[PDB]
């Protein structure tokens, strides 16, 4: 954009009106009484939704100052999605309140940086106060309740999520799958299941779908790319002595190898399992080692010195049971020592700290769980794809919120903890008047998310915020019933991490943005 | 969902060569130091690919590779090798073709806006010799069209011409025909390319096509028409009736008779009728470069050299790749590494060479100055592209002189059938060092050819 | 890319006008009084047609909000076409009712979340109701009735569909390819049928008119090149002992080998013919496996445990009758036992639906048509492209409607089931007053399609609606004859499947769209 | 576009607002009462910062003449980037002073030749007086003081940097690092650290994770690469009897070399590790020569009369301990004699005294620090990227201040010493009236920065000016405390030579701008 200079209030009020539009575009979507917002995209399908991050990504305004402030506040929403992904509307409304009131104060001409320092002190005090006020969330029924809260009173999804989490255990992975019909379905895969199939239909067993079911087989490890090499026959020689069914982990099986294997099977000579590689070099580096550990076997390689020619039938490990079909194959379990399993966990702990972080630590955890725990697949029951968008958004939000809440605990929803701690932290003071005023304005503005929740209910925000302050402890307000009661015992519990991250991000960005004195803009 | 977990390629290009059916189409995800992470993927394929009303699917259905299925190998320098797969798409019994919306969604990576263009020189990753399986396969240029008349493939002749003074204007045939009447280098003249019956055209738009009615001096005169008489019409629906079967006397020489290739409105549209018979409509672009987007003052263009990998059908004599990137601020591992890659004395490699299972003419354009006196220079890799050594006419102010050298579409024949190393590219002549008296804008800072122009009393 | 916000009523009226234009275009397509619309064609002449989904596909308005709302209703229209395929008039009018009741709810200050939930409960109850009202259809006469109803009161289509049903079974059907004759025609063929023609000059066999027909020749394909099986002496001597004509379909045979086969025919010792391999190696080999199973033989493979050049009369498959023409190859009678047929059907069972659906379904159904179904093609004489477009659309719609009726059944036509289920569910109650009001509004709006139906006939809407409501069972009003009486005796029947799917998708999209509160706009 | 000519005041007039705009951008920003300005990038997020030079770099307006005045004044900011990095606000206020004095001079009309003579004479006299006023700085607490004042009295991070400076010594050089946590952390890396990790997972030594930790290692220099001959056994086996660690230095490692290393690691022959090629020829030659000399290793090159077969047992290098991880290999310390080490450091200092004096010398400083100091790492606890940028700007300013004070030492900052030396330089005399006028004009020009400092906090200009000019010694004003006091107590101590360079650039640019005669520009 072009460079043009503007000064003081010329940008300031723009900032104001800028945030003013963005927030009230978003704030109206909260609550069952509230509706969704329509995001315009002719190149796409304009989306009517409550997805805060989707709205934030969709933000772009005609006005120059409003547009730059909007891309500024989009960054905090993006960072929150990177951190939590839900409660984003709360972060936006609290950030709007604090920035607007800080600008209101600066309109009186106080030092912005001292105000920021006082607010930062208040933020740190609030962080340790949240540490004090955090309530651990351990029991699975409370986990289901908070997931349902994230699902906004979707009881079946909440109970299914609780079932999945209990079945996978502490470190078992949970995965979401695109639902098709109107029926919610939860499936648990035990062991390792990959998408690989035998090309020769002559391998089809008696049961339908081409499923071969085989228990107590022979774990085989091949590190070199073997496709149809006639030098394998010595290994077959051991199998020739064995006369037993077995599974082969090889790159692929080409003409001669498939021919001899098929004729052996159909003539009844020997039955063998051998399938195309699920993953490439990087994945097989993990798979051979982890299969050896889970099956209690020793890794078999063709490089370095060790090769196929020297081998033992007992050098081939064993499994529990394997099932094969057209393109999918599962192995239920194998007998391997826990000592090796946690040795691999310890060596992969160093892999956890990686330069990629996202997109790969997920695969690490999936691998660890499929070696140790089970894999959860959900197809949520729903009619159309546009609403399954919101369904899966709610699902992932509930999952991640549970990830935070299980370890870090929960606190009452609606921000009531923020108002209660603002009541707690009256006596905190700064160096001078500026820092004290910053603390005061932060504590005054931090009640805004709750008042906006009340407004979404179409009720008096001041009265509710003036009464709740009268109340304490677990007492609060229910929007579904639209009346007071026990805030906590009813079950609106949210991980404290989302609150911490929201307040911290909002404070960090607000302190730097409130201090602006001159600004640049594009040509008309 | 997600995007990945479908291709876990963990080996270098060697594995990408063994497969043979691997076609690469994607954008390099090298986040620029200075541009931070989020924008690298935000503007990669989220808003510049298709528009994507909801989402689309092919008739085969259940395609797992809508997003960038990145197998990029990253251990040393983040060497990016990413492909939009095409071989895994809908395979049919007889044609193997997909539906209307299949390719329209994923295969046209568009770098329309993102800052990834400051310096990005992409050297060699090319579709191997295993390309004729279920593909047409172009390997023909004007050096292979009239090949039976004396042009072999690689640097073996051409039809692109050099012009003697005057540069252009006052068309040669009436009076300046003596410039074209010299078979010694005046053999195929072309005019400036930004012309034709374009919407933004001057009063000369009528003249261009009018050049057709003056083809009366090719049969009874004793000379064959080899000028780029810009008569290639825009509206095609006139040739349909008669010329189909016998009256094709115009000939396949799309680079002897004119052809309009401006780079915006023509491209290679001829694919439809001539899938197999005449896939060779020559890339007929007048030799203009280093004046449109390369200049930091005037940057008007984009980067598509990766996606141009299918374009070898045209027989390119010109492509707007960019520049070597010399000037501005050096140091911090100075950008002179162009020399440091091979000219360094204490380097060594005993085992492998440049063999990507299907080599072809591949040599970067001589920009700035590269004379045969600097024989330790540019002749290492291949030394020649589908072009002929032709630079500014600084020392070229004579009628015949070294008659052999000026043979633009004839001395290449001898200079490639002589069979004397990579010197063949510059076997012609070496006095080109004087040509800097004419064209300044190639050697500006490092070469001492500009020292006489300005810079206080020194030489 | 800069966007702006608009609030409530503006884009509300925008999409209101869009749906108004849609309903204006649709009303002329209502009932027996339904008329056609000109749909612009860029290069060729525009098409006069009634197809609502095509009309939606052609939608082109200048207004951005009108266009995006048009895309929104196009989404549900296309999903209805994918599920039901027709009732497009019903879809448009129910959409109009939906937007009208949404406007009423906006006027009411009503809770949208409770609205959609109550509508969902009412829709589930209505799903139960329609499952109750549906009646199985068995007689071919009712099938002809429903075909005529779907084919816009054309008895020829209904009787043609009934004939096909009676003779070639339920599933075995093929698409329509019509002629220029100006007359009607149906061709039905059973057995093996696939497009292959003969090439060599001799391949004009002994039957006149260039026809080829043979009794019990044995075809077997080796899955590879046939070069030295030009020798094939065991095959020749086996067939000579059998005293049968020579005919083998092979993967690929040299042209000179074909020439010497022609020489063999001319000398008369063995009269040998062959055609090109069926198709792509994988699907070709699957269908050839089917062929071999029907012929009771075992396919020769390049990588099987038996020699390409070695074959025996017992190694050959067996069949009775074959007819080959210049275009298509047909096997009339093959030697196969029914247990193999049912085993192939069993291995089909899983591949029937899968997830891919259409892509593998087509050939599978063709395969089914070869096994148990039938080959049915309709060749209607029509020279004008304009009439053949509409004829094709109508016959495809009638086909799909007949299939839907066969699988799920029908209820009464004319939409009377709407008022019947409304009456049976008039006293439906929800969780709270909000659910009750939402259900009541949905019930009130869902008769609007019927009011539209009656008014578009230029007759008393309220009077007819109330009179039909007062009666019950088969008491109903015929719009085609415009008279009250027994609706079933009048043969006014519409498949239950299409109504159910349309109602369900209508409920989904309505619950999604009722959340419209704030909208985004772009530059002109 | 076309050229436009402006003569005398016509240009002068324009020039005014140009720097005025720049002044409006910059002058207000300094000090705790100073604020920050937003510089947005179209693709990226806006950056709000206080660094004046950061503002200056992207300065551009619509007006041609103002833009060209701005690009002259940006030269001092760029030179500050190159040399100092801070005091950029001082350079800008110097520019404002010189433009004011230039307009006044044009008003009176002194000869620019005499004007620049007086300017440079006054500048040199100021340099002399500042050198007279120089105060040595050696103790760490003053280092912390200067770090804090550079980070705007940041006691926490300033003390962190002072502590790091103390523990790594003067030769320790610090780097810039990404921010992950909420708190800063400090890391010290000793010896040669490089991106070299094990290729095969079998290379695991005792400390797991493929980490090889060897005390007193024995290092082999295997020049270039060895695959085919593969027999380093003359020394390999000898040290195998010696039962000592092995280190290999080779550019490339092949399948054979990896195989035999795996043999040694698994079968238990002897502990052996190898290292790949470093990189470019220059860097690898440097970091192998220095290691061999420091470790007492033998210069081994097949480029010279030498072979792996033609080798001596004394070729081994020796270190204290080496730690190799998945990606990084680190030499903690090397075993060498003191005289040889100091001689090699002397020769590398001879390399330091290089005509290049550029980034080659910085990569040499890498080697020098590894000779004497170590790598210092401050991994910031920044939450967001923009706050990370501001933090790193602060720490880099502190680093610049510390490094400058290392060679020069510090003098009273905040301009108190500057106004003191200007008051001393108030007795300067010139050759003619023009020179004397220029000198006294320079006196007010140097008075300007301090009075703008006063007005930045909006304080009494005349009172401060009088009470400071009359005063002497450590008596001065503090903006952090905003009060008079001892300079040592205030502790704003600055390496003045950065201000020296800034003021001489200011003198040069004043001398060029006093050549204002006429200007020719292009049309907009």
């Amino acid at each position: 954009a072009a460079k043009d200079v503007k000064f003081g209030n010329d940008a300031r009020v723009k900032m104001l009106r800028g945030v003013n539009v963005l927030a009230d575009a978003v704030k109206v979507t909260l609550g069952p009484k509230g509706r969704n917002v329509v995001l315009d995209k002719s190149f796409g399908a304009p989306t009517i939704t409550k997805d805060g991050v989707s709205v934030a990504r969709e933000i772009e305004l005609e006005d120059k100052f409003e547009n730059m402030g909007a891309q500024m506040v989009k960054e905090v929403a993006s960072k929150a999605n990177d951190a939590a992904g839900d409660g984003t509307t709360t972060a936006t409304v609290l950030a709007q309140a604090i920035i607007t009131e800080g600008l209101k104060a600066v309109a009186a001409g106080m030092n912005p940086m001292d105000l920021k320092r006082g607010i930062d002190k208040a933020v740190t005090a609030a962080v340790e106060e949240l540490k004090a006020l955090s309530v651990p969330c351990s029991d699975s029924k409370a986990i289901a309740q908070v997931g349902t809260i994230s699902a906004n009173s979707d009881e079946t999804v909440g109970k299914l999520i609780a079932e999945a989490m209990d079945k996978v255990g502490k470190e078992g992975v949970i995965t979401v799958e695109d639902g098709t019909g109107l029926q919610d379905e939860l499936d648990v895969v035990e062991g390792m299941q990959f998408d690989r199939g035998y090309l020769s239909p002559y391998f089809i067993n008696k049961p339908e779908t081409g499923a071969v079911e085989l228990e107590s087989p022979f774990i085989l490890l091949a590190d070199k790319k073997i496709s149809n090499i006639r030098e394998m026959l010595p290994v077959l020689e051991a199998v020739a002595k064995a006369g037993k069914p077995l599974l082969i982990i090889a790159e692929d099986v080409e003409g001669e190898a498939l021919a001899t294997l098929v004729v052996n099977t159909m003539r009844g000579i020997v039955k063998v399992a051998a399938v195309k590689a699920p993953g490439f070099g990087d994945r097989r580096k993990a798979m051979l080692q982890d299969i050896a550990t889970l099956t209690g076997g020793t890794v078999i390689s063709e490089e370095i010195g060790m090769e196929l020619e020297k081998a033992t039938l007992e050098d081939l490990g064993q499994a529990k049971r394997v099932v094969i079909n057209k393109d999918t194959t599962t192995i239920i379990d194998g007998v391997g020592e826990e000592a090796a399993i946690q040795g691999r966990v310890a060596q992969i702990r160093q892999q956890i700290e990686e330069a990629t972080s996202d997109y790969d630590r997920e695969k690490l955890q999936e691998r660890v769980a499929k070696l140790a725990g089970g894999v959860a697949v959900i197809k949520v029951g729903a009619a159309t794809e546009v609403e399954m968008k919101e369904k899966k958004a709610r699902v992932e939000d509930a999952l991640h919120a549970t990830r935070a809440a299980v370890e870090e605990g929960v606190v009452a929803g609606g921000g009531v903890a923020l108002i209660r701690v603002a009541s707690k932290l009256a006596d905190l003071r700064g160096q001078n008047e500026d820092q004290n005023v910053g603390i005061k304005v932060a504590l005054r503005a931090m009640e805004a998310p709750l008042r906006q929740i009340v407004l979404n209910c179409g009720e008096e925000p001041s009265v509710v915020a003036n009464t709740v302050k009268g109340g304490d402890g677990n007492y609060g307000y229910n929007a579904a019933t639209e009346e007071y009661g026990n805030m906590i015992d009813m079950g609106i519990l949210d991980p404290t991490k989302v609150t911490r991250s929201a307040l911290q991000y909002a404070a960090s960005v607000a302190g730097l943005m409130i201090t602006t004195e001159c600004m640049v803009t594009d040509l008309p | 969902d997600q995007s990945s977990r479908y291709v876990n390629l963990a080996l270098k290009e060697e594995d990408l060569i063994a497969g043979g059916e691997h076609v690469l189409c994607a954008y390099i995800m090298k986040p620029k130091a200075g541009y931070g992470y989020v924008a690298t993927a935000a503007h990669f394929a989220a808003e510049s690919s298709t528009g994507t009303n909801v989402e689309v699917c092919t008739t085969d259905d259940f395609t797992r590779g809508v997003d960038a299925l990145v197998y990029e190998v990253d251990e040393a320098r983040e060497l990016t090798k990413i492909a939009y797969p095409v071989a895994l798409f809908d395979r049919n019994i007889t044609d193997g073709k997909a539906m209307i919306a299949s390719f329209l969604t994923l295969t046209m990576g568009n770098n329309q806006g993102m800052g990834d263009v400051e310096y990005a020189k992409m050297h060699d990753f090319y579709v191997p010799e295993a390309y004729r399986a279920l593909f047409d396969g172009p390997s023909v240029n004007i050096s292979a069209l009239w090949k039976v008349l004396g042009r072999p493939e690689v640097d073996g002749g051409l039809v692109v011409g050099t012009i003697i003074k005057p540069k252009l204007g006052l068309r040669p045939k009436p009076f300046a025909e003596a410039c074209h009447a010299f078979w010694l280098g005046g053999d195929f003249i072309k005019n400036d390319e930004p012309q034709g019956n374009q919407p933004f055209a001057p009063l000369r738009d009528t003249i261009a096509l009018v050049a057709d009615a003056m083809r009366r001096a090719q049969d009874e005169t004793g000379e064959a028409k080899l000028f780029s008489a810009n008569i290639t019409a825009d509206d095609p629906f006139e040739i349909i009736a008669r010329g189909e079967y016998v009256l094709e006397t115009f000939g396949e020489n799309a680079s002897h008779v004119a052809l309009l290739v401006d780079g915006y409105v023509a491209g290679a549209a001829a694919i439809t009728t001539a899938r197999r018979r005449f896939p060779d409509n020559f890339l007929h672009y007048h030799r203009a470069g280093h004046g449109a987007v390369t200049s930091p003052q005037s940057k008007r263009g984009y980067t598509a050299f990766v996606h141009c990998k299918m374009a070898r059908l045209q027989g390119a004599s010109g492509i707007h790749t960019g520049t070597m990137g010399f000037g501005k601020m050096e140091g911090e591992s100075s950008d002179r590494a162009i020399a440091y890659m091979l000219t360094q004395d204490e380097a060594q490699g005993p085992f492998y060479r440049q063999s990507w299972g299907g080599m072809k003419a591949c040599t970067p354009i001589i920009s700035g100055g590269m004379n045969a006196l600097r024989m330790p220079g540019f002749f290492e890799n291949l030394g020649n592209a589908n072009v002929i050594l032709t630079a500014g006419g600084g020392a070229f102010g004579h009628i015949d002189g070294p008659v052999a050298g000026a043979r633009s579409l004839r001395q290449a024949w001898q200079a490639w059938r002589d069979g004397v190393p990579v010197l063949d590219y510059a076997r012609e002549h070496k006095e080109l060092a004087r040509a800097f008296e004419s064209f300044p804008g190639d050697a500006d800072q490092i070469y001492p050819g500009w020292r006489k122009a300005l810079g206080v009393e020194d030489t």
